């Protein structure tokens, strides 16, 4: 079972600056089997990126992926007061389609 | 090397232990093209070419067959037809020195696109402007050779990769480069499937007294029949007889 | 980097026959005591042989370029073995990739690549009197080399490298085939006691090694090294250097077969109606009594055509060119 | 396209509930539906998948036995039953989308529906 | 080939009010590729700035630029009676790179 | 950091001479090296650069001929040879060091040496 451990938990502290979220697993993540998601408080969570660093539909290619093996990254290259959420990350490589403990919690 | 000045090696005439680097896996991308990670891998190639190159993290999904980027179409074109294996292991501890290390280059602006493979060490420097450079840096004259600077503390992507592309043709007629071929252990006094150095066949081997010529593998009788075989494993001649049978 | 010789006189090569030589195994398989008859390529008995002698007794350097037959026979009689092998590359001028062999004191190389080859091909070793060594100081051969579709090495051997004057100790014998871009090379050494003569002994020859050229490939050349005790190319001595080529042809060939598997001689079936008579019998003696032995039937000299010509030309291009169909 | 989801369940507790994730048209078909947990002041556990055109629902290891998951091929609705209310069974349920194929091999969560409070009350 | 001419080019005395020194060229300066440099008698030139208004480490930002297209300006907050050196401009285009003629030469 | 050269120049006219610019750790292979004339009462002039790394050097139309450019990669040194003394060759060489990399602002003479003389006599 590949865990995964988000590693920056509040480095947010509502930030008005470029963020490199991370995301690391025990066993390499296979074929960038990985996906970010975006929970603004009070809702559910929408998909914000795939693959490695494939877009989404109706989000802005300002929040950017840069990852390969343990793959760790989501730029949100201008940051927008809106777009503020707690993140999680789902590998869909061997595990139960587990998901990481959120990155932008408050 | 540096991306820009690739180096080229050829591997020639030499069997190859291909079953060890999977079994190894100090590599974070394993992405083969056309011979793929199989028995296809383990077997005969005419040629085989050894590229190296340091080049960033996130550069390395460019170097891909049909992909496009400044790595991919200034400093180290990809063949679309490519038949072969890349491979990118971090070499953050190796490669990259305290205070930066500015050895590595790479070529930011090139006048066109490369050719598969074209290793440009040319100096010239670039001109986007109507003035000629004439030889000294200025405004509309941009150095071609920009220096990446790994830092020891640094995102992954922004770390070092030590890439090795190996390019292996898939006509196989020279085979100067062959895997291992699985050879197996000796199994006489039974009746047998042998198949000593390409010659399918069926019978029991024995200790064979013949002594065969240095350049001789198997040996036919009168009638154009396989009588004894040399097994190069340990070049030991073995006579062929076939199993009992007959009429009931 | 080419220079050519200088001073060489030239002569017409003598004619001598060569017979029982040339022949060498048809394929791996072993044989033990058994009567083989095969149709390969093979040296003809009594083959009239080019022969280009070095002899230093202007001082005689005969190495020309020879056209490359399907098959080809190379002995050579030389006692120290000046011979430091041979050119098989069709354009010699880095057009395609080509099969060099060199051999060198200090290591023996063996190379199928393009390179800028000499008109006329020698390599040179250099003497000192202070100082007892022969060495080779001059690398014609090698010249620039561009892209290489296939490299090839090999292993060092070390060999005198000295000029020698007199009866030839021993006789090297090389057949040269190249089928489908893949080079094959047969080696034998006999010993031999002759000033000049080709000696009557059968010769079976191994195959040395099996080479990739690549390319097509046409033509050979042959490279002979030069001893010497100004400048080089004026003054030289050749030794004593004699080395015959033979070309072969395709012919059915009956071989006997000793225990140990060696050739124990062989016929040519094709010279000889006795000998073809042997070959149909598989038997290297011939019983008494008459034996039906091939067919004879003439060839023609030319093609007659006997269906005469209509002046009209026929109105293909009406049917085929017609506005409406 | 919009996955509707049921309102909040008032479940004493031992009682068990099914919820009703509603799908759009062309939904069922070609998209398999998951099923995640989201418990109170905590992260997001992957309960399983459903493919409703084929009936197969494969469950993770800590969630099996515990929960049912059904589909409607007609009416095109999601259902999660819930075996009896355990006292951490607390959460925010959602159910969300899937690939299941080849050509697309990311199986990513499309689109997340509103979501269900269950609780020993309200 | 690009000429400058500095246009004060001597004041023989200090009497510490700002001077604009000025620097002007033929053809007008792309990208603002110029530099100020400070050469105290009896040693080599420092550094003062760099493309138009860009300053430089340990010179004081008393120092300012001010300058577009035929860049023209180096002021500074009051005239020290040290601090009065030759100033020399030196475009950084592709030209031969010609210094000036220097502005403060007693 | 540090950029100590020659200091003075004893060569009797006609006779040539070799500067010795010696740059400290990191900064050749980084940093272009350029020199300047700085003619006695005069101004300053720009003779040309050194890519140390690539062992390139351009120079200006009115030195190009006179003046020699070399680099030591090993041991980090920069040096300038003067084919001839001509009687306007009289100067106060200078060495300094310029970025060739347009990633970060380049081209202007960062640091500056001590300065060569070279004259008649001493
Ligand atoms: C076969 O392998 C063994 C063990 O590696 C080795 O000792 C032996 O020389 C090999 N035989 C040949 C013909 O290479
Ligand atoms: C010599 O070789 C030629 C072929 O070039 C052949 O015609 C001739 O019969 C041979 N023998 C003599 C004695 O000329
Ligand atoms: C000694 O031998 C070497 C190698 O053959 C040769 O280069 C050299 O000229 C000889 N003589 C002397 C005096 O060294
Ligand atoms: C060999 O490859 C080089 C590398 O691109 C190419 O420039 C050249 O045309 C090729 N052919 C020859 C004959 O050199
Ligand atoms: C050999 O000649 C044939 C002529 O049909 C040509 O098609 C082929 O490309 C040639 N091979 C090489 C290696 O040049
Ligand atoms: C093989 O050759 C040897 C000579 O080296 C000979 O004595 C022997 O009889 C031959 N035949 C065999 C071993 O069958």
């Amino acid at each position: 079972e590949i865990v995964l451990t988000q590693s920056p938990g509040t480095l947010s502290l509502s930030p008005g600056e470029r963020a490199t979220l991370s995301c690391r697993a025990s066993q390499s993540v296979s074929g960038s089997y990985l996906a970010w998601y975006q929970q603004k408080p009070g809702q559910a969570p929408s998909l914000l990126i795939y693959g490695a660093s494939s877009r989404a539909t109706g989000i802005p290619d300002r929040f950017s992926g840069s990852g390969s093996g343990t793959d760790f990254t989501l730029t949100i290259s201008r940051l927008e007061p809106e777009d503020f959420a707690v993140y999680y990350c789902q590998q869909y490589v061997n595990s139960p389609r587990t998901f990481g403990q959120g990155t932008k919690l408050e | 090397a540096s991306v820009y000045a690739w180096n080229r090696k050829r591997i020639s005439n030499c069997v190859a232990d291909y079953s060890v680097l999977y079994n190894s896996a100090s590599f974070s991308t394993f992405k083969c093209y056309g011979v793929s990670p199989t028995k296809l891998n383990d077997l005969c190639f005419t040629n085989v070419y050894a590229d190296s190159f340091v080049i960033r993290g996130d550069e390395v999904r460019q170097i891909a067959p049909g992909q496009t980027g400044k790595i991919a179409d200034y400093n180290y074109k990809l063949p679309d037809d490519f038949t072969g294996c890349v491979i990118a292991w971090n070499s953050n501890n190796l490669d990259s020195k305290v205070g930066g290390n500015y050895n590595y280059l790479y070529r930011l602006f090139r006048k066109s696109n490369l050719k598969p493979f074209e290793r440009d060490i040319s100096t010239e420097i670039y001109q986007a402007g109507s003035t000629p450079c004439n030889g000294v840096e200025g405004f509309n004259c941009y150095f071609p050779l920009q220096s990446y600077g790994f830092q020891p503390t640094n995102g992954v992507g922004y770390q070092p990769y030590r890439v090795v592309v190996l390019s292996f043709e898939l006509l196989h007629a020279p085979a100067t480069v062959c895997g291992p071929k699985k050879s197996t252990n000796l199994v006489k006094n039974k009746c047998v499937n042998f198949n000593f150095n390409g010659l399918t066949g069926t019978g029991v081997l024995t200790e064979s007294n013949k002594k065969f010529l240095p350049f001789q593998q198997f040996g036919r009788d009168i009638a154009d029949t396989t009588d004894a075989v040399r097994d190069p494993q340990t070049l030991e001649i073995l006579d062929i007889t076939p199993c009992s049978f007959g009429g009931v | 980097q080419c220079v050519n010789l200088t001073t060489r006189t030239q002569l017409p090569p003598a004619y001598t026959n060569s017979f029982t030589r040339g022949v060498y195994y048809p394929d791996k398989v072993f044989r033990s005591s058994v009567l083989h008859s095969t149709q390969d390529l093979f040296l003809p008995f009594f083959s009239n042989v080019t022969w280009f002698h070095a002899i230093h007794v202007t001082k005689r350097f005969d190495n020309p370029v020879l056209p490359f037959n399907d098959g080809v026979y190379f002995a050579s009689t030389e006692k120290s073995n000046i011979i430091r092998g041979w050119i098989f590359g069709t354009t010699l001028d880095s057009k395609t990739q080509s099969l060099l062999i060199v051999n060198n004191a200090t290591n023996v190389v063996i190379k199928v690549c393009e390179f800028q080859f000499c008109n006329d091909p020698f390599l040179g070793v250099y003497y000192h009197k202070n100082n007892k060594s022969w060495m080779e100081s001059e690398f014609r051969v090698y010249s620039s080399a561009n892209n290489c579709t296939f490299e090839y090495v090999s292993q060092p051997f070390l060999m005198d490298l000295e000029g020698k004057q007199g009866n030839f100790k021993n006789l090297r014998e090389f057949v040269f085939k190249n089928i489908d871009g893949y080079f094959k090379i047969y080696s034998k050494h006999t010993p031999i006691n002759l000033v000049r003569d080709l000696p009557q002994g059968f010769s079976a020859l191994e195959p040395l090694v099996d080479l990739p050229i690549g390319i097509n490939i046409t033509r050979f050349q042959t490279l002979l090294a030069l001893h010497r005790s100004g400048d080089s190319s004026s003054g030289w001595t050749a030794g004593a250097a004699a080395y015959y080529v033979g070309y072969l042809q395709p012919r059915t060939f009956l071989l006997k077969y000793n225990e140990n598997g060696t050739i124990t001689d062989a016929v040519d079936c094709a010279l000889d109606p006795l000998s073809e008579t042997k070959c149909t019998l598989k038997s290297f003696t011939v019983e008494k009594g008459i034996y039906q032995t091939s067919n004879f039937r003439v060839q023609p000299t030319e093609s007659i055509v006997r269906f005469p010509n209509i002046a009209n030309l026929c109105p293909f291009g009406e049917v085929f060119n017609a506005t409406r169909f | 396209v919009q996955l509707v989801q049921s309102g909040a369940e008032v479940k004493k507790p031992g009682s068990s509930v099914k919820v009703s994730c509603k799908a759009s048209g062309g939904t069922f078909n070609t998209y398999a539906i998951n099923w995640v947990r989201q418990a109170p002041g905590q992260g997001l556990e992957w309960m399983g998948r459903i493919i409703p055109m084929f009936g197969i629902a494969n469950y993770a290891q800590k969630f099996q036995g515990t929960v049912t998951f059904t589909a409607d091929k007609s009416t095109s609705t999601a259902y999660m039953e819930l075996s009896s209310l355990r006292y951490e069974d607390t959460a925010v349920y959602y159910c969300a989308r899937s690939a299941y194929y080849s050509e697309s091999s990311g199986y990513y969560l499309d689109y997340w529906g509103q979501g269900t409070l269950v609780t020993v009350s309200s």
